């Protein structure tokens, strides 16, 4: 249960974290960082609700769930390390797109990662751009 | 009795035709029923989407190619 | 190529396994009757495709788990392109 | 009534030519099929709604997702089948989106959910 | 040894179909149906000479 925690507790962060940012005086930057992770948090949310499904068949292991968890558990940190790195360094805006950039640099090789950093990249700099 | 399933049937197939038209799939009246109702004998669902794909491409090519 | 009959009484005694010799006689003569009163009903009494038709018994065999089976017949299907 | 005569036919209609004219189209669609007989994912019509709703949002037609919805609703009310999650994957993906211009952003499956298989 | 080897191809194509078709019967069969012979009435009759020879050794073996 430790283990698991972990993805429980980047999913409260992330909770937090979406509701801190989502402020107009956090900026409309951190508003769409916000509004991606509350698309990936219904995504997790989803998931969560799908293997609870699951528990009402009656059909699910810590084995099963952790394993059904385990690329839960690997979005989830990474997820929950972009914010942890958003709220520590308090970017907004073009330091945002650097920071963008650089963690882009630091999650290449992890195609999981990359791409979906790409993809919240590729929308927080829509504004920007 | 068997009214009652020829009813049924009819607003299924009712239901499932404003889905179709919702969905802008382009499928055709024919896959009423044998289309659903021949994967309803369990056939794999991505096998057969991936077979109807195919049948569909290979029936733009032969519309493409008698046209 | 034999005569009907001729043809018949080969293959019903093929067919047959054949106390008494008396009796495994009457019995090939039993066989010999009872397939030409068949081939007399059938004659009185009187589609798929055949590529279809070998494609749907290949289909059931991958079905039931005889895929590779399947692939077998179907080599010699395609060997064979009687019917 | 043969999962293999449906098959013939189904082809023969698709094509729109003869079971015979479609042999070849048959046999390969035969291949294909004896390849996988049974879906690998299990059937949870709750995530295949929210796929559903999801394109039909991104095809910029929330209205028809809603019209959509209260169809689901009214078919579910009517339920007559054990394994409608099959027939739901089928139209989600014989559809098509004429009401907008084809370009998409790829989303996820293991950051996303990904199916556990059934 | 074309119509051998067609007809051990059959042999081989009807065990796979698990008919239990004899290769002598396999011949008599190409004979009568170069005759013109129906299809249909050939198995028709092949089915129902197969049920009498079935039935006809169940009685011989009881009445051994």
């Amino acid at each position: 249960v430790s283990r698991i925690l972990p993805v429980a507790a980047s999913y409260s962060t992330v909770t937090r974290f979406i509701e801190e940012k989502s402020s107009f005086e956090y900026g409309q930057v951190n508003h769409a960082l916000a509004a991606a992770m509350r698309t990936l948090v219904k995504e997790y949310l989803v998931l969560v609700t799908q293997l609870e499904q699951l528990q009402r068949q009656g059909l699910l292991s810590l084995q099963k769930l952790w394993f059904y968890i385990q690329p839960a558990m690997r979005s989830l940190d990474i997820l929950a390390s972009l914010a942890t790195s958003v709220d520590k360094g308090e970017c907004i805006g073009g330091a945002t797109l650097s920071l963008l950039h650089d963690r882009s640099f630091s999650y290449t090789g992890d195609s999981q990662a990359q791409e979906l950093c790409l993809h919240l990249t590729k929308a927080a700099s829509t504004p920007y751009f | 009795a068997a009214a009652a399933n020829l009813n049924a049937v009819r607003e299924t197939m009712d239901v499932l035709l404003e889905i179709s038209r919702i969905l802008n799939t382009g499928l055709d009246m024919e896959t009423l029923s044998i289309c659903v109702r021949l994967c309803e004998q369990g056939i794999n669902p991505e096998a057969l989407s991936s077979v109807i794909k195919e049948l569909r491409k290979a029936t733009e090519a032969l519309k493409a190619a008698e046209n | 190529m034999a005569s009907v009959p001729q043809l018949l009484d080969d293959l019903c005694e093929a067919l047959l396994p054949a106390q008494r010799r008396g009796s495994r006689k009457r019995a090939k003569q039993s066989l010999k009757k009872v397939a030409y009163n068949a081939l007399f009903t059938n004659l009185f009494q009187d589609r798929l495709p055949v590529k279809n038709r070998i494609l749907m018994l290949s289909f059931d065999l991958r079905v039931g788990g005889l895929a590779a089976e399947a692939d077998r017949l179907e080599e010699l299907v395609e060997g064979l392109e009687l019917g | 009534k043969s999962p293999n005569v449906l098959l013939q036919n189904l082809c023969c209609r698709i094509l729109g030519k003869s079971e015979a004219d479609v042999a070849q189209q048959f046999q390969y669609a035969v291949r294909v099929i004896g390849s996988n007989f049974a879906p690998t994912v299990e059937r949870d019509e709750f995530l295949v709604a929210e796929k559903i709703k999801k394109e039909l949002t991104r095809q910029r037609r929330e209205a028809d997702a809603a019209l959509f919805s209260e169809l689901h609703r009214k078919l579910h009310s009517q339920g007559v089948l054990k394994n409608k999650w099959s027939i739901l994957y089928l139209l989600l993906s014989l559809s098509e989106d004429p009401r907008k211009q084809p370009s998409k952003v790829s989303g996820y499956a293991a950051l996303f959910a990904q199916a556990l298989p059934r």
